[PDB]
């Protein structure tokens, strides 16, 4: 599970573009400040190779 | 879970905000697709079990 892939992207990236931001998703109208729930999730998702 | 009931979904306008309303709801993880894509996605012959 050390390897990870970004499940959530705010805006589709440009060609040869890189994103390192790790912030819980703000899809909820209320700010998901350090809160992961409905419409709130940090973009990282573990590859979890088995 | 011994005798699980099945039901089939059709001609459905599905809004999942009402599910986000209930505080007891704690599992929104989808084995199939991203929750954001779920709102935009469309399907047929949708099948649900409880
Ligand atoms: C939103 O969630 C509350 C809490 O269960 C519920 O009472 C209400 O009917 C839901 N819908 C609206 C439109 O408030
Ligand atoms: C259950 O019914 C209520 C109506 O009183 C409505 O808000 C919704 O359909 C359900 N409540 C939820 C999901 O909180």
């Amino acid at each position: 599970y050390n390897y990870l892939y970004r499940l959530f992207r705010k805006s589709n990236l440009k060609p040869f573009e890189r994103d390192i931001s790790t912030e819980i998703y703000q899809a909820g109208n209320k700010p998901c400040n350090g809160v992961a729930g409905f419409n709130c999730y940090f973009p990282l998702r573990s590859y979890s190779f088995r | 879970v011994y005798a699980w009931n099945r039901k089939r979904i059709s001609n459905c306008v599905a809004d999942y905000s009402v599910l986000y309303n209930l505080a007891p709801f704690f599992t929104f993880k989808c084995y199939g697709v991203s929750p954001t894509k779920l709102n935009d996605l469309c399907f047929t012959n949708v099948y649900a079990d409880s």
